[PDB]
């Protein structure tokens, strides 16, 4: 009958909807790879889709997916087995060369700017009439290491204009030069500024931006990375 | 470790008029005011909203709709306030007694009342539909929100519309009252022999699925703000580590993959399939299957 | 294999118990002490299915049935084949659900990301044993606690919900599918409103968060953001389940009669309770 007609029906309805959803959300890292970086033998069941293209605004040309994947960059890591499945150990620096939780993504090397074209995110004392409205200004708070020492002082906010959030604290360090520190990596508190990620020593080693009143994205995903990563390599010096 | 569930400070510039685009700009208000309060969770700015035909005419008879109901009620109450108040859960506006099949010669107190204000409540839905699409239209987007609410009007459509006139009489179709629309609800199953036996309430109850997935979509794109996560649409054109750590989680979790694109098309569709499917078994129920139980008892 | 992106990813480190010991990957998996613990109980478990379904005189998928054991037996062990299987395996599945969340937090640490996923997690194991631990214990029996088969963990919860009447009128079970309801209007939303910008019509550019905003206050006067849409989404899902184990650990313990009756406490107000006409009086 015509519910059983339904619900068959639905089924294979449903069969294809999963297949369109699971290579919708291979357009981007595929092909696999072996560790080597040569093509996989086992690409999965489902193949690649046909390639679509972004039309990106302002004039930045066009994205398609899926495309010609390259990391852009270099890899600072060995093997540490003979065989797959295990992890690869950092030959330097992981922290400096942007490995593990301190990875970085070669994202073009602009600044993302709002629907009108102007750059997104700006230091506060450039964005015209904006202000902070509620909660703690930290602008004049110093900036405390997970070692509890003290490694700079706010000098501004980098504000999203758009959506009119704060997105990073200027800090500046002894030798008069500043950092970004991400807004979700701090914790502002009535007398200070804590960074549990980063001991006081880590900051001269923060990513520093070309222009001093615009960043790209390139630099916002090494300035994340950085600070994201010495929750695992910092630790070494964290107090409780 | 700060955890990113409320702003830690507020800033604020000039309000925001928009986006221009295609937009008529004489029916954009002025902008409202500044809520502190929403802008330690989301923005503080309420407005500008833009109203035209569409807009008053949906805004205009969704009154109109709500007025029928509670002038009704204060019926009921003998218009006495302190009744009004205590049994305001208990009242109801129901439709035509079954007697009246579909057709519209029901004195108002037993049932007319129930199909005015129901004809006010199709305008009002079907005219802020059209709103939803033409909002997109001149902004030059997608006509997602569109279709994606047109999944809840199937439901809708379907238990105060389509199923009564199939079924050949209005009194088949939804009253209007709090405690009222639970019990018709729980009749409902009752009489067609157990809903939990209707596949179509089954699949509609998985998806509903829908509390999964958006707790995991937001608790990642929170685990990834750090990286600028919350930035959706240039990660899609432009991928960046937020996006390669939120699709590593999902992949040594569970082994399956998604894109910062992939996973929204996984959003939309696990939500309207929640109405679209129940749409279907609701409109099966009395007008091909009487009873699920014995249904369930051939396979089909 | 790996993600063309995948490998400068794969370091050592993040694990919370064993050192390096099972810090690798099988396939696209992370491994992990906990990845062999749920792999433990998990295995376990479904072997004890298995037994159940020997005993029981069934292997046909919707017939499968575990339940717990019997009222009398209050909250004391009872033999297996008589509800002490179940009794094992609901150690087990609570083995499970706490090691894939224990694992998640490695995966985690690994990634370098927030801990809100396990958070999140821990709110549906949360569900989970009200249901077959904490309720069964504050009403002195695992026989109140649901059973393991697919078409009969259905009739314990119409049985269940039908103990109190009309259920709908348990006042936290209401609130919980406000929640419910809310967060798939949400989700289609937050959904349609990235895909319509990042898809717009055909031949125009991307459109940007700031037509995203612009959408929303045109349609209703308020956007909340592309942040706050996420704080959105995960607080509501999260208080939906949360409700949900509340409408279930106050019934039957604080409150047992009708539920519909509960509610004579707003209308049995002395002011308004004896005053003519109306539907109550
Ligand atoms: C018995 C029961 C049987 C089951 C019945 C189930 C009925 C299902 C309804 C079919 C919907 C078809 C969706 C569609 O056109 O695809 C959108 C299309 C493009 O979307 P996009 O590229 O994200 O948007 C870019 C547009 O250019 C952006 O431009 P736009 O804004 O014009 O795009 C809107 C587009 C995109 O919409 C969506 O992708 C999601 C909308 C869900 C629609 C729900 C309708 C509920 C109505 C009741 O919507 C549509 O084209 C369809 C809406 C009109 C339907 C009436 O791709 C899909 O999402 C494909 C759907 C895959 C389903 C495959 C199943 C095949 C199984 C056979 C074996
Ligand atoms: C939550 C409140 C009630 C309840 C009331 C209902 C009602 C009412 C319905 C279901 C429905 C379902 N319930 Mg139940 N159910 C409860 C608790 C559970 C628990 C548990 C706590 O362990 C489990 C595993 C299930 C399992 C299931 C599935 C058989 C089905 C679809 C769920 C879904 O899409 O979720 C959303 C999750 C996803 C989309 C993610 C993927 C989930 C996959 C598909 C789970 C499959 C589980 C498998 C069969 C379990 C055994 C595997 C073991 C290793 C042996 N229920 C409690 C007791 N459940 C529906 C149905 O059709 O039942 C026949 C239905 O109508
Ligand atoms: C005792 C009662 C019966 C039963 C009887 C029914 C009946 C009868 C129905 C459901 C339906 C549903 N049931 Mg059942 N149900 C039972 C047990 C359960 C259990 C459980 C025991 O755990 C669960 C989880 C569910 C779950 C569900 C949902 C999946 C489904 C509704 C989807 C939805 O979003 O509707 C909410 C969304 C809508 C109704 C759409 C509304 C869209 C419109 C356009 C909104 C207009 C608003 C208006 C303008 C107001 C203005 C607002 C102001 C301006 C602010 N049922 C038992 C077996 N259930 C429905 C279904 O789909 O069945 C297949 C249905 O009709
Ligand atoms: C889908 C199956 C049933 C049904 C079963 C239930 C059950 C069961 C419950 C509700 C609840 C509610 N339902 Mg009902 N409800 C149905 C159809 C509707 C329709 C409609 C089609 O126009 C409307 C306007 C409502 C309206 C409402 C609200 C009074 C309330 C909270 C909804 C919410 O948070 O929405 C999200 C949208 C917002 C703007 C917020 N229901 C159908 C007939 N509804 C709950 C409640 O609290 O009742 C007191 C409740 O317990
Ligand atoms: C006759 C039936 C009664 C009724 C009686 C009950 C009863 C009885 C209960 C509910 C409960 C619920 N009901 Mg009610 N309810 C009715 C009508 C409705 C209607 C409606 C439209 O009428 C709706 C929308 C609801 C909605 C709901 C929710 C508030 C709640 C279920 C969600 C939940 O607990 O998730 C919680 C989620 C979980 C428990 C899942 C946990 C999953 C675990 C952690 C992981 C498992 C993995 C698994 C093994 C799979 C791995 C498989 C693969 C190998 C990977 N009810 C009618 C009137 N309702 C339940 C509740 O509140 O429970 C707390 C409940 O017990
Ligand atoms: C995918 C299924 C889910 C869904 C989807 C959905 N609902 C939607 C949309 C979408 C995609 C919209 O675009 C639309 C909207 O504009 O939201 C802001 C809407 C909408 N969903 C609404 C309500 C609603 N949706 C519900 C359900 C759901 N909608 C499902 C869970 C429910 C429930 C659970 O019962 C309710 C109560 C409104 C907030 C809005 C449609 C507004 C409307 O039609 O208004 C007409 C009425 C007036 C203009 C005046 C009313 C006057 C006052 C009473 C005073
Ligand atoms: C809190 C909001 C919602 C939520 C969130 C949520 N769920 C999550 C997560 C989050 C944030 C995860 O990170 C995690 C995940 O990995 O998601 C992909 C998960 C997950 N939610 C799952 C299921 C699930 N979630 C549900 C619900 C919810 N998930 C909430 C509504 C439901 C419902 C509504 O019923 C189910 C069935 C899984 C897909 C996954 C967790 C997988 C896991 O824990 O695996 C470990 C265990 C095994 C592989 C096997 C265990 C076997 C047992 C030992 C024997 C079986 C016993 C069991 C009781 C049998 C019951 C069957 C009968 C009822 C039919
Ligand atoms: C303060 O007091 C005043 C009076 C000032 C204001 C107060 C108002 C009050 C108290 C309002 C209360 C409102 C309530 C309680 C509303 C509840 C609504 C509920 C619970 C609705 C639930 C379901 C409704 C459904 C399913 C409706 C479906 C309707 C349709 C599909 C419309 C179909 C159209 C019909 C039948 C007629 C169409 C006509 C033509 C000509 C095509
Ligand atoms: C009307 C549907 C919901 C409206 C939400 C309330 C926010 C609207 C604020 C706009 C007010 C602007 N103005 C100039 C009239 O004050
Ligand atoms: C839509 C839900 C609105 C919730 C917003 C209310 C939150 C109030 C402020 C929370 C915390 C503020 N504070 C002082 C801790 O910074
Ligand atoms: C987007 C698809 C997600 C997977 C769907 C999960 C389906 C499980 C529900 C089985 C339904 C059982 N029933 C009652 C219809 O027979
Ligand atoms: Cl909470
Ligand atoms: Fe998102």
């Amino acid at each position: 009958d015509l519910a059983s007609l339904a619900i068959y029906s639905f089924w294979i309805f449903l069969a294809g909807l999963i297949y369109y959803l699971q290579t919708e959300n291979m357009r981007e890292g595929y092909p696999l790879e072996n560790e080597d970086g040569t093509p996989a033998a086992n690409q999965g069941p489902f193949p690649l889709p046909k390639p679509k293209t972004f039309i990106l605004p302002h004039g930045r040309g066009t994205l398609t997916v899926p495309g010609p994947e390259s990391e852009d960059r270099p890899i600072a890591l060995a093997r540490t087995a003979v065989s797959e499945g295990f992890p690869h150990a950092p030959t330097g620096d992981p922290m400096k060369d942007g490995v593990g939780p301190a990875s970085w993504v070669a994202r073009r090397d602009l600044p993302e700017l709002d629907g009108h074209g102007h750059n997104k995110i700006k230091p506060m004392k450039a964005a015209a009439g904006f202000h902070v409205s509620a909660g703690k200004n930290p602008i004049g708070l110093p900036v405390r290491g997970c070692d509890l020492e003290i490694a700079g002082k706010v000098v501004d906010i980098w504000v999203d204009i758009p959506e009119q959030m704060a997105r990073f604290l200027e800090v500046e360090l002894k030798d008069g030069s500043t950092r970004l520190l991400p807004m979700q990596m701090v914790k502002v508190q009535s007398n200070r500024v804590h960074v549990n990620a980063l001991s006081s020593d880590l900051f001269a080693g923060i990513p520093t931006i070309k222009s001093p009143t615009e960043v790209t994205l390139l630099e916002e995903d090494k300035i994340c990375g950085y600070v994201a990563g010495g929750l695992m390599y910092a630790a070494p010096k964290r107090k409780s | 470790e700060y955890q990113n569930i409320f702003s830690q400070v507020q800033v604020r510039g000039p309000a925001d008029l928009g986006m221009t685009e295609d937009v008529n700009l004489a029916n954009r208000s002025g902008v409202g005011p500044f809520s502190t309060l929403l802008g330690w969770f989301g923005n503080a700015q309420l407005g500008p909203i833009y109203l035209g035909s569409l807009g008053v005419l949906s805004l205009f008879s969704g009154l109109m709709w709500f007025f029928t109901i509670g002038i009704w009620f204060w019926y009921q109450a003998g218009w006495n306030p302190a009744v009004f108040l205590r049994d305001l859960f208990f009242f109801s506006l129901e439709p035509p007694a079954p007697e009246y099949g579909l057709s519209f010669a029901a004195p108002l107190k037993e049932g007319g009342l129930w199909l005015i204000a129901s004809f006010f409540m199709f305008v009002a839905v079907w005219s802020w539909w059209g709103r939803t699409y033409l909002r997109a239209q001149a902004l030059g987007m997608g006509k997602h929100t569109a279709w994606a609410f047109l999944s809840a009007i199937w439901l809708w459509m379907v238990l105060g519309f389509i199923r009564p006139i199939l079924m050949g009489s209005w009194s088949e179709a939804v009253p209007y009252g709090i405690f009222s629309h639970l019990d018709w609800t729980n009749n409902f199953s009752l009489v067609h022999g157990n809903l939990f036996y209707n596949p179509f309430h089954g699949l509609s109850i998985a998806f509903l699925g829908s509390a999964l997935l958006f707790a995991m979509h937001g608790a990642t794109i929170l685990a990834v703000s750090r990286f600028g996560g919350e930035r959706e649409l240039e990660q899609i054109a432009d991928r960046g580590t937020a996006a390669e750590r939120a699709a590593l989680f999902v992949r040594w979790t569970m082994g399956f993959n998604a894109t910062m694109e992939g996973i929204h098309r996984w959003a939309i569709w696990m939500a309207v399939l929640v109405t679209l499917t129940g749409g279907i078994g609701i409109l099966l129920s009395g007008t091909v299957v009487d009873n699920w139980y014995v249904w369930g008892q051939n396979h089909g | 294999a790996l993600l063309s992106f995948e490998r400068k990813y794969r370091v050592p480190g993040g694990t919370l118990v064993g050192g390096n010991l099972f810090d690798f990957w099988v396939g696209p998996f992370y491994v992990g002490f906990f990845g062999v613990a749920t792999f433990f109980f998990a295995a376990l478990g479904i072997i004890l299915i298995a037994w159940s379904a020997v005993l029981q005189g069934t292997w046909n998928p919707q017939l499968i049935s575990v339940y717990p054991p019997a009222l009398e037996y209050g909250l004391g062990g009872a033999p297996l084949a008589k509800g002490g299987l179940w009794q094992i395996i609901t150690i087990c599945a609570t083995g499970a659900f706490v090691s894939w969340a224990l694992r998640e937090v490695e995966i985690c640490r690994k990634l370098g990301i927030g801990y809100h996923i396990p958070f999140a997690f821990a709110f549906a194991i949360l569900a989970y044993l009200t249901l077959v631990l904490f309720r069964p214990v504050m009403m002195g029996a695992w026989g109140y606690a649901f059973p393991y088969g697919i078409w009969t963990h259905l009739d314990w919860v119409s049985n269940t919900g039908y103990t109190y009447g009309n259920f709908h009128y348990n006042p936290a079970h209401m609130i919980a599918i406000s929640f419910f309801f809310t967060n798939a209007l949400a989700l289609a939303l937050h959904g349609a409103l990235v895909l319509s910008a990042a898809n717009p019509e055909k031949g125009k550019e991307m459109r940007t968060p700031d037509h995203e905003d612009t959408f929303f206050r045109d349609l209703v006067g308020y956007s909340i953001g592309t942040l706050g849409i996420h704080r959105l989404g995960l607080l509501l899902s999260l208080s939906a389940v949360f409700f949900s184990a509340l409408c279930m650990i106050i019934t039957g313990t604080i409150w047992f009669d009708q539920w519909v009756d509960w509610w004579q406490w707003w209308v049995k107000l002395p002011w308004w309770a004896n005053i003519p006409g109306g539907i109550n009086g």
